[PDB]
RNA sequence: UUCCAGGCAU
C-alpha cells in the first residue's frame, strides 16, 4: 500500500528510450530507491522515492 | 517466495513421516532445493536463516538492517553457545527408514511470503464452448469459458 | 555532558524524530 | 490475529500458552527467550511460534459490532 | 479442487485387497506382493524383518509414486520354499518381537515415578 | 534375566515425555513405530462444527478449524467406534463426542473464551474421552478467542475417532526425538567441516550413553545399529505413555491384517 | 547532520551532540524536542541534488573522523576518512532504499537484480494490508490466518509498520535434496 | 495475423506445471479435472462398443 | 514457443492435484522452469491427427536436434548432481539397499551382479549399479586431462557393453553433451530405448540421493582463515598496481597506446588490473574449498554455478561498469557526495573489493546497482529486438 | 571347470588416498621377475595398508575346486575358495604390449581399476571380464 | 463486447 504511494512515472519518447532514462544516475542516490524499479517493460521509467 | 526473489511453487506436500527430522525431533515446514542458491547467488538468503535461527532459540529480534556490523563468523559463536552446528546444518535421519542422511542440511527458520496466484485460481480446461459474435472464434479469458 | 560526539546507533533515534513529524506519506499530503 | 493453537512443525499444545507468556514479561519481567524456556517451548519450532505471532485481535476487538 | 480425498490413504475402496501377488517372471521362484493402503511405515520393515530369513534369496520394496498410497514388494527363494510362507513368518516375527517389545517397554514403566 | 530381545530402559519419566533408551532391534522397527505414533495412533477431536450465531472478529472456520486443534480426551477412545463404522445414519453416541460452546462479552473488558468452557452433551458412556485436555497453569486451556461488548458465539461440536493421516488434529504424537550411533561409529553421515569436525560439530548427551571411538581400531564393517534414544512426548489425549505402547500395538495390529488377508486369501479358490 | 568544523575543542563534528539526542528520545519516551527543532537549530539540512553538487558528505559519522591506534577479520573492507573538507554526514546509508527494499534482510549481500525481484513480489503478497478489512467491501482482497511478525528485521521496517502487519511467516526453511518435487 | 494465422482454440488447456521424477520422459501428469473437461469424439465401432458402452 | 520442440507430443497420464507434472529432462526443451510458471495443452481429434502427433511430435522423437546435431535434453539437476556422487570410486552400498536399487529399474533382468567386493562385507559401487540402467553395446570412450586406460582422479569415462568401466559420470557424461552417453544411447538404439534411459537414470540416482541426502548453507561460502587474508592483499596489491601507474600518468608518463586517448589508454590498464586480480581472488578460494564443500560439488557435477559463482560470494564480487566505463562522473568530477572531486581511484570507479559474504559498502552497494541496472534495462530490450528479428 | 590363474606376492611401494575418505590407489614390485609391476586401488576402509608389505595377489575366474545371479549368505558352509583377505571382482579391459613382452593387463572392478606387467600369465591370463581378485596378510 | 489503464511470468 505504501510503496504504491510514493511513486514516480515519467513519460518516454514513444518507443523504448534506450538509454540515458531507464538507468540508474549518480544523481539518484538517496532520492530514489536503487533496487526497486519495476522488471522489463517500463523498467527504470517509474522509480519508487 | 522468499525475501530473496526466491519463487517457487509447491510440487508435492507430505506428512512428519516421510519428512526427514532431526534428532531434536524438529522437522522442516518447507525444504528448498539447494540448487537455487549458487546461480542467484542470494547469502542474503542464507543468513537470515542463520541469523533467524539464532534469535529464535534466545527470542532478541534478530537484525538484518542495511549495512552493519554483523558477521557469519559473529553468529556462527551465538549460534554455538545454543549447542547446534555453528553454521546451521544439522544431522538429520531420512523418514523413510530413520537411517540418517550421509549429508547434513541448512536446516534453519527463514520468512517466507505467500503471493497470491494460487493453482485452483488458474487451472482452465475448454472443450468447445462460448464463440465470439464478429468472428465465431472461440472466445477469450478463462473468466467466461474462453479457449 | 549534554554535548559529546554522535556514535552510529544514535542517529536511528534522529530518524524516529523524522517520521515522527514528517510521515511516510510526507510527499503527497504537504 | 489471536493465539495459533498448537504450532505447525511438531503440533505441540500452544494456543494456552499465550496469556502466561504476556505476563512473564509485564509483570515477571523477564525476558523474551527465556519467558518461553519457562513455558516449556523448548526447540526453535514451536519458539517462533509465540515469539512471532502478532496478538491482532487485539486491535479487532476494538472496534463494533 | 483436485484434492484426492484424504481419508483415502488408508480406506481400501470398493474392490481393493489389501494384497495382490503376481509371479516375478523375470526371474525364478519369485513374485511381486502390491500393498494397497500402506506405506514405508510397513513396507521398509516387511523389507528388513523379510531380509533376515537366510532362504531368501531376494527382497527389496518401493512407492510407485507419492500421490498413491501403495508398493510393491519383490520377494525371492530358495526353490521349494514359497516366498509367501517368508513373508507370513518375517511378520510373526515382528509381531513376537513387538509382543516382547510392548511387555519390556510396560515392565520399565510400572517401575518408575515422577511429578508433573 | 528376562525377555526374548527387543528391550527397552527408560531413561528418565514425566507426565509429558518418556525419554527411553530402547535397543536391540532393527532400526527399520525403531522407525517404523516412531511413525505409527505420530501417525496411526487413534485419537479424537471435533470435525463437525455448527455456527449458530457469531460476532466474534474471527470470522466461522477460523474458529471453526482451531475447534478441531482443541485437544479432546482419549483415553479409552477403543471403545467410541469411528462414524463410518457405526450404523448410525451420521453420528451417535456409539461413535461420536458432542460439545457446545457459548459466550457474551459482558464484561465490558475482552471475554475470553477458553477449551475448558467446552460442553459435553452427549452421554459420555461412562469413559474417559471428550474431556477439554487442560495443563493451563490456571486451568483455562487452549484460548479458543476473545470478543467484546454485545458479541456473541453459539457452536455445536461433533468429535469423531480419526487419526494422523486423516488430519493433523487427530495427531496424539506432538514430536518424538531420534538418534543412534552418537559416535558414528557406522559412519552413517560424513560430518562437514572447514576444520576439527570433532570441533565444529557438538557432541550428544547421548554419546555417554555408549563407548568413544578409540583410534588404532580399524572400521567395523559389520557394524550395524540397536539402541535409539527416543523422547515420544504427547500433547494429553493419550498419556504419554499409550502414544508409545498403543504405538507399539497398532503397528503390531497392521503386521497381523497382512497375515489376516494372506489367510483369507488363501481359502479363496472355488 | 551539517558537520561544520565549529569547534574549538578539536576539528569538525556533525552540529550536534549525544545531548541533542537524550533530549529527543525524552520525547520518545513520553511521546517536546522535535524534529521540526533540529533544523531550525541549525543540526540538520534538507539538501537537494543540484546544491549537493557542491558539499561532501561522510558516510558513517563517527569512523570517518578522528585518528588511529588491525581491523576486524570478519567485517568488511571499508574505504577511509579521506579529507576534512566534510560540509554534512549521513542519517545512515540505509536510507537510499525505498519501502520495498527497506523489507528485504541484507540487501547488502545478494546480487544487484536479486533485491529487484523482492521489490516485486513483496506487492504480490498476502498480509493484513489494514485492521479495518472488517468493515471494508472492497472487491477482492486476501488476509493470512496467522501473521507471524518477521525474525530476522530491519531498523527500516519499525517505521515502515512491519511487525504490526506482516506479510507471511517464519517457517521452518530445510535447504535439502528429498523426493525431487 | 490474429484471426487466421493464429487461433483461440476448443480442446485446450493450461495450469501451474511443477516437476515430477516420476513419469517417463514422454508422459505429462494431468489432473482429473480436466481430464473430465476435455474429449475427444471416438467411433462406435465393435472394437470398443462394449468399453465405449460403459463410460457413456 | 521459439522452438520446434517448444511443443511436443505426450502420453496422458491422468492424476490427482491440479498441475501439470511433466518429467524432468523435458525441462530444459520448452524452457520450463516452476516458479509459477504455466503450461498449455491441446487435444488432437482425428484418429490421423493424432497419429499425426505420435509419429512426429512425441518426445521420444524430438531427443536429438537438428539445429546443433546433439541431443537437447539429458540429465539435469538433482539427479545430475547425484549421479556422480553416486558414481566416485569412493561410494560404494550394501546389499541391503542395492537390492531395492535393483528392484526400482522397471526392466532389471531380475539378476543381481556381482558385488565388486565380496571380500569381507560384500559391497556395491555407485558405477556399478548405475550401469544396471544402460543398456547393453553401448560403448564410450572419454578422455578429458590426465586422462589414461587407469585415469587415476577418475578423468576420462569408458563404459563397454553398456558397464561403466571407469570414471565419473557428469553433466559431460550424461548431460546434454555432444558424444554424450545419451546422444549415443539414442543413435545405438532407439528413439524409445534412451527415452527409458532417463526414466531409469531417473528413479535410481534419485532414489540413492533421497537417502544420501544433500544441501548448501552460508558455510560453504567462507574460504580459508588466512586464504582469505591471502586475498585481502593479492587486493591491497593491485590497488598500488593501480595508484603507481595512476600517477605515472598523472605524470604525463605513459605511451599512448596508438589509437587510444591518454585517457583511454590509461583507463584500459586500470580495468585490466583490478578484474585481472579480483579473478585470481577467486580461484584462490576456488581450489581452496574442499570437495566436501557443496557450492562446489555443485559446480563440479554442472548443475548450478560456476568459477565466477564461488568468487563472488567467498572471494571478490569485482569492478562494475556501464557501457564498459567504470562508474562515471555525472556529479561533476566524482562518483557520489562521498567524494572528492577528480577521483580516479578504484575506491570511486565502481570496484566491489568485498564479498556477498562480507557485504557492501553504501557505495560499494549504489554502484552495483547502477551496475545490474543495466543488465535489467537491455533484458527488456534484447528480448523484444529478438522476439521481433526472430517472427 | 575351475583353475587358478595367477599367484605371487607383492610389496608395497607406497599407498595413495588422493582425495578419497575411504579408498587408495597402490602399486608394488614382485619377489619374482622383477618386471612384474603391480597396480590397484583399494577400499582401505575394509582393509588398512602401510607402506611395503607382502601381500599375496591371486586371479582367476571360478569357485572353489568344484554367470548368473549372486547367492547371498548360505555359503556359510558352501566351498570357500576365499582363503584370504580381500577378495573383489570386476573386468579386465585392455591388453597392452608394453614392449619387448612387457605386456601388461587393466583389471577394474565396478568402480576401482588394476595393472599388472611382466609376460608369463600368458596361457594363465583369460581376456574374460570375470576374474576373481584376491589378497592375504 | 468496446475503449483506455495497470499488473504478472525469477
Ligand atoms: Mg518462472
Ligand atoms: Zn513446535
Ligand atoms: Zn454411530
Amino acid at each position: 500500500t505504501l510503496s504504491h504511494l510514493r511513486r514516480t512515472n515519467t513519460p518516454i519518447g514513444r518507443d523504448g528510450k534506450l538509454a540515458k532514462p531507464r538507468q540508474l544516475h549518480n544523481t539518484h542516490w538517496g532520492l530514489v530507491c536503487p533496487a526497486e524499479t519495476p522488471e522489463g517493460q517500463a523498467c527504470g521509467l517509474v522509480k519508487n522515492l | 517466495a522468499s525475501r530473496h526473489g526466491q519463487k517457487g511453487t509447491i510440487g508435492i506436500t507430505y506428512r512428519r513421516e516421510d519428512m526427514p527430522f532431526t534428532a531434536e525431533g524438529i522437522v522442516p515446514d518447507l525444504i528448498i532445493n539447494p540448487h537455487a542458491i549458487p546461480s542467484r547467488m542470494t547469502v542474503a538468503h542464507l543468513i537470515e536463516c542463520l541469523l533467524s535461527k539464532v534469535a529464535a532459540l534466545s527470542g532478541n529480534e534478530g537484525d538484518a538492517s542495511p549495512f552493519t556490523d554483523i558477521t557469519v563468523e559473529g553468529i556462527s559463536k551465538l549460534l554455538r553457545e545454543h549447542g547446534y552446528q555453528s553454521r546451521g546444518f544439522e544431522v538429520m535421519y531420512n523418514g523413510h527408514t530413520g537411517k540418517k542422511l550421509m549429508a547434513q542440511i541448512f536446516f534453519g527458520p527463514t520468512y517466507y511470503q505467500r503471493l497470491r496466484h494460487m493453482v485452483d485460481d488458474k487451472i482452465h480446461a475448454r472443450a468447445r464452448g462460448p464463440m465470439q459474435v464478429l468472428t465465431r472464434q472461440p472466445v477469450e479469458g478463462r473468466s467466461r469459458d474462453g479457449g | 555532558d549534554e554535548s559529546a560526539p554522535i556514535t552510529a546507533e544514535d542517529s536511528w533515534a534522529v530518524i524516529s524524530a523524522f517520521f515522527r513529524e514528517k510521515g511516510l506519506v510526507s510527499q503527497q499530503l504537504d | 490475529m489471536i493465539v495459533p493453537v498448537r504450532c505447525f512443525s511438531c503440533g505441540k499444545v500452544v494456543g494456552d500458552k499465550w496469556e502466561s507468556y504476556l505476563n512473564l514479561l509485564q509483570e515477571d519481567e523477564l525476558d523474551e527467550g527465556t519467558a518461553l524456556s519457562r513455558l516449556g517451548l523448548k526447540r526453535y519450532c514451536c519458539r517462533r511460534m509465540i515469539l512471532t505471532h502478532v496478538d491482532l485481535i487485539e486491535k479487532f476487538l476494538r472496534y463494533n459490532p | 479442487m483436485n484434492a484426492p480425498d484424504r481419508f483415502e490413504l488408508f480406506l481400501l475402496g470398493e474392490g481393493e485387497s489389501k494384497l495382490k501377488i503376481d509371479p516375478d517372471t523375470k526371474a525364478p521362484n519369485a513374485v511381486v506382493i502390491t500393498f494397497e493402503k500402506e506405506d514405508h511405515t510397513l513396507g521398509n520393515l516387511i523389507r528388513a524383518e523379510l531380509l533376515n530369513d537366510r532362504k531368501v534369496l531376494f527382497a527389496a520394496y518401493k512407492v510407485e509414486h507419492p500421490f498413491f498410497a501403495r508398493f510393491k514388494l519383490r520377494i525371492q527363494t530358495t526353490e521349494g520354499y514359497d516366498p509367501k510362507d517368508a513373508l507370513k513368518n518375517a511378520c510373526n516375527s515382528i509381531i513376537n518381537k513387538l509382543g516382547a517389545l510392548k511387555t519390556n517397554f510396560e515392565t520399565e514403566w510400572n517401575l518408575q515415578t515422577l511429578a508433573a | 534375566m528376562s525377555e526374548e530381545g527387543p528391550q527397552v530402559k527408560i531413561r528418565e519419566a514425566s507426565k509429558d515425555n518418556v525419554d527411553f533408551i530402547l535397543s536391540n532391534v532393527d532400526l527399520a522397527m525403531a522407525n517404523s513405530l516412531r511413525r505409527v505414533m505420530i501417525a496411526e495412533i487413534p485419537t479424537l477431536a471435533i470435525d463437525s462444527v455448527e455456527v449458530e450465531t457469531n460476532t466474534t472478529v474471527l470470522a466461522d472456520e477460523f474458529i471453526a478449524h482451531r475447534l478441531g486443534l482443541i485437544p479432546l480426551q482419549s483415553m479409552d477412545i477403543e471403545q467410541l467406534e469411528y462414524s463410518r463404522d457405526c450404523f448410525c445414519e451420521d453420528h451417535c453416541d456409539k461413535c461420536s463426542v458432542v460439545l457446545t460452546l457459548q459466550a457474551f462479552g459482558e464484561s465490558e473488558s475482552t471475554t475470553n473464551v477458553y477449551s475448558k468452557d467446552l460442553v459435553i452433551v452427549s452421554n459420555l458412556m461412562g469413559r474417559n474421552i471428550g474431556h477439554p485436555i487442560i495443563q493451563d497453569k490456571e486451568g483455562n486451556g487452549v484460548l479458543i478467542c476473545k470478543l467484546r461488548k454485545g458479541q456473541e458465539l453459539k457452536l455445536t461440536c461433533v468429535a469423531k475417532k480419526g487419526i494422523a493421516k486423516e488430519h493433523a488434529k487427530w495427531g496424539p504424537a506432538a514430536a518424538i526425538e531420534f538418534e543412534y550411533d552418537p559416535w558414528n561409529k557406522l559412519k552413517h553421515t560424513d560430518y562437514w567441516y572447514e576444520q576439527d569436525s570433532a570441533k565444529e560439530w557438538p557432541q550428544s548427551k547421548n554419546c555417554e550413553y555408549e563407548d568413544p571411538p578409540n583410534e588404532g581400531d580399524p572400521f567395523d564393517y559389520k557394524a550395524q545399529a540397536d539402541t535409539f534414544y527416543m523422547n515420544v512426548e504427547s500433547v494429553g489425549s493419550i498419556p504419554v505413555d499409550q502414544v508409545v505402547v498403543r504405538g507399539i500395538d497398532t503397528l503390531q495390529k497392521k503386521v497381523a491384517s497382512i497375515l489376516l488377508a494372506l489367510t483369507q486369501m488363501d481359502q479363496d479358490k472355488v | 547532520f551539517i558537520v561544520e568544523d565549529d569547534e574549538s575543542l578539536g576539528h569538525k563534528e556533525l552540529k550536534v551532540r549525544k545531548g541533542h539526542i537524550a533530549k529527543l528520545m525524552a520525547t520518545e519516551y513520553q511521546d517536546e524536542y522535535t524534529w521540526s527543532s533540529l533544523l531550525n537549530e541549525g543540526l540538520v539540512e534538507y539538501i537537494d541534488a543540484e546544491e549537493e553538487e557542491s558539499i561532501l558528505i561522510a558516510m558513517q559519522p563517527e569512523d570517518l573522523e578522528p585518528a588511529e591506534a588491525d581491523v576486524d577479520p570478519a567485517k568488511r573492507i571499508r574505504v577511509s576518512h579521506h579529507a576534512t573538507t566534510f560540509t554534512h554526514c549521513e542519517i545512515h546509508p540505509s536510507m537510499i532504499l525505498g519501502v520495498a527494499a527497506s523489507i528485504i534482510p541484507f540487501p547488502d549481500h545478494n546480487q544487484s537484480p536479486r533485491n529487484t525481484y523482492q521489490s516485486a513480489m513483496g506487492k504480490q503478497a498476502m498480509g493484513v494490508f489494514l485492521t479495518n478489512y472488517n468493515v471494508r467491501m472492497d472487491t477482492m482482497a486476501n488476509i493470512l490466518y496467522y501473521p507471524q511478525k518477521p525474525l530476522g528485521t530491519t531498523r527500516a521496517m519499525e517505521y515502515l509498520k512491519f511487525r504490526e502487519l506482516p506479510a507471511g511467516q517464519n517457517a521452518i526453511v530445510a535447504i535439502a535434496c528429498y523426493s525431487g518435487y | 495475423r490474429g484471426n487466421l494465422m493464429g487461433k483461440r482454440v476448443d480442446f485446450s488447456a493450461r495450469t501451474v506445471i511443477s516437476g515430477d521424477p516420476n513419469l517417463e520422459l514422454d508422459q505429462v501428469g494431468v489432473p482429473k479435472s480436466i481430464a473430465k473437461t476435455l474429449t475427444y469424439p471416438e467411433v462406435v465401432t465393435p472394437y470398443n462398443i462394449d468399453r465405449l458402452t460403459q463410460l457413456v | 514457443s521459439l522452438h520446434k520442440m517448444s511443443m511436443m507430443a505426450h502420453r496422458v497420464k491422468v492424476i490427482p492435484y491440479s498441475t501439470f507434472r511433466l518429467n524432468l529432462s523435458v525441462t530444459s526443451p520448452y524452457n520450463a522452469d516452476f516458479d509459477g510458471d504455466e503450461m498449455n495443452l491441446h487435444v488432437p481429434q482425428s484418429e490421423e491427427t493424432r497419429a499425426e502427433l505420435s509419429q512426429l511430435c512425441a518426445v521420444p522423437l524430438q531427443i536429438v536436434s537438428p539445429q546443433s546435431n546433439k541431443p537437447c535434453m539429458g540429465i539435469v539437476q538433482d539427479t545430475l548432481c547425484g549421479i556422480r556422487k553416486l558414481t566416485l570410486r569412493d561410494t560404494f552400498i550394501e546389499l541391503d539397499q542395492v537390492l531395492n536399487m535393483l528392484y526400482w529399474v522397471p526392466d532389471w533382468d531380475g539378476v543381481i551382479p556381482t558385488p565388486a567386493i565380496i571380500k569381507p562385507k560384500p559391497l556395491w559401487s555407485g558405477k556399478q549399479i548405475l550401469s544396471v540402467a544402460i543398456p547393453n553395446g553401448i560403448h564410450l570412450q572419454r578422455f578429458d586431462e590426465g586422462t589414461t586406460l587407469l585415469s587415476p582422479k577418475d578423468n576420462g569415462m569408458l563404459i563397454i557393453d553398456g558397464q561403466i568401466i571407469f570414471g565419473v559420470v557428469e553433466k559431460k557424461t550424461v548431460g546434454s553433451s555432444n558424444g554424450g552417453l545419451i546422444h549415443v544411447v539414442t543413435r545405438e538404439k532407439g528413439p524409445q530405448v534412451c527415452a527409458k534411459l532417463f526414466g531409469n537414470i531417473q528413479k535410481v540416482v534419485n532414489f540413492w540421493l533421497l537417502h544420501n541426502g544433500f544441501s548448501t548453507g552460508i558455510g560453504d561460502t567462507i574460504a580459508d582463515g588466512p586464504t582469505m587474508r591471502e586475498i585481502t592483499e593479492t587486493i591491497a596489491e593491485a590497488k598500488k598496481k593501480v595508484l603507481d601507474v595512476t600517477k605515472e600518468a598523472q605524470a604525463n608518463l605513459l605511451t599512448a597506446k596508438h589509437g587510444m586517448t591518454l585517457r583511454e589508454s590509461f583507463e584500459d590498464n586500470v580495468v585490466r588490473f583490478l578484474n585481472e586480480a579480483r579473478d585470481k581472488a577467486g580461484r584462490l578460494a576456488e581450489v581452496n574449498l574442499k570437495d566436501l564443500n557443496n557450492v562446489k560439488q555443485m559446480v563440479m557435477a554442472g548443475s548450478k554455478g560456476s568459477f565466477i559463482n564461488i568468487a563472488q560470494m567467498s572471494a571478490c564480487v569485482g569492478q562494475q561498469s556501464v557501457e564498459g566505463k567504470r562508474i562515471a562522473f555525472g556529479f561533476v568530477d566524482r562518483t557520489l557526495p562521498h567524494f572528492s572531486k577528480d577521483d580516479y581511484s578504484p575506491e570511486s570507479k565502481g570496484f566491489v573489493e568485498n564479498s556477498y559474504l562480507r557485504g557492501l559498502t553504501p557505495q560499494e552497494f549504489f554502484f552495483h546497482a547502477m551496475g545490474g541496472r543495466e543488465g535489467l534495462i537491455d533484458t527488456a530490450v534484447k528480448t523484444a529486438e529478438t522476439g521481433y528479428i526472430q517472427r | 571347470m575351475s583353475n587358478t590363474l595367477f599367484d605371487d606376492i607383492f610389496q608395497v611401494s607406497e599407498v595413495d588416498p588422493g582425495r578419497y575418505n575411504k579408498v587408495c590407489r597402490i602399486e608394488a614390485a614382485s619377489t619374482t621377475q622383477d618386471q612384474c609391476k603391480l597396480t590397484l586401488d583399494i577400499n582401505v576402509e575394509l582393509f588398512p595398508v602401510a607402506a611395503q608389505d607382502s601381500l599375496t595377489v591371486t586371479i582367476a575366474s571360478s569357485l572353489n575346486l568344484e554367470t548368473r545371479s549372486w547367492r547371498p549368505p548360505q555359503a556359510g558352509d558352501r566351498s570357500l575358495a576365499d582363503d584370504y583377505d580381500y577378495v573383489m571382482y570386476g573386468t579386465a579391459y585392455k591388453f597392452e604390449e608394453v614392449s619387448k613382452d612387457l605386456i601388461a593387463v587393466y583389471y577394474s572392478f565396478g568402480g576401482l581399476l588394476m595393472r599388472l606387467e611382466g609376460n608369463y600369465r600368458n596361457l594363465n591370463n583369460l581376456k574374460q571380464e570375470n576374474a576373481y581378485l584376491l589378497i592375504r596378510r
